[PDB]
């Protein structure tokens, strides 16, 4: 369960992170 | 970095399956759009590119799984709780009434290619929710996010 709050929750938070490096 | 503890590797190695559909050991750019892009985003191929080139090492245009614990493990390096569940939070919160129901959670998920069942979704929330109002808060998300 707590796998998958990981899941989305890094996927949004590294989405974020990584495009705004850019 | 150089020393990755096989905690983040382990979170990602899951997320990595969830990505990887085809289960290849490798992720490519149309895949980590694809599922990046499901999120409700619509960031520019521009974007993306970016976004490998610089996890790229070898510039080969292409992400194996090595290079995806890169990705989420310089993201993990600087996890902003804070920052991180605000977005996170309103990527999930379409309505933005600060309350993230089973239909909406359900609705992010499924972009990602997961197939999760309302049995699995009512216990990501029920798990995440202390109140146990069916639903998850800024505040209960933050709680949730507990690494134990
Ligand atoms: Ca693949
Ligand atoms: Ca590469
Ligand atoms: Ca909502
Ligand atoms: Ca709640």
């Amino acid at each position: 369960a707590k796998s998958k709050w990981k899941q989305a929750f890094n996927a949004t938070a590294v989405v974020r992170h990584m495009r705004k490096l850019q | 970095a150089d020393q990755l503890t096989e905690e983040q590797i382990a979170e990602f190695k899951e997320a990595f399956s969830l990505f990887d559909k085809d289960g290849d050991g490798t992720i490519t750019t149309k895949e980590l759009g694809t599922v990046m892009r499901s999120l409700g985003q619509n960031p520019t191929e521009a974007e993306l590119q970016d976004m490998i080139n610089e996890v790229d090492a070898d510039g080969n245009g292409t992400i194996d799984f090595p290079e995806f614990l890169t990705m989420m493990a310089r993201k993990m390096k600087d996890t902003d709780s804070e920052e991180e569940i605000r977005e996170a939070f309103r990527v999930f919160d379409k309505d933005g009434n600060g309350y993230i129901s089973a239909a909406e959670l359900r609705h992010v998920m499924t972009n990602l290619g997961e197939k999760l069942t309302d049995e699995e979704v009512d216990e990501m929330i029920r798990e995440a929710d202390i109140d146990g109002d069916g639903q998850v808060n800024y505040e209960e998300f933050v709680q949730m996010m507990t690494a134990k």
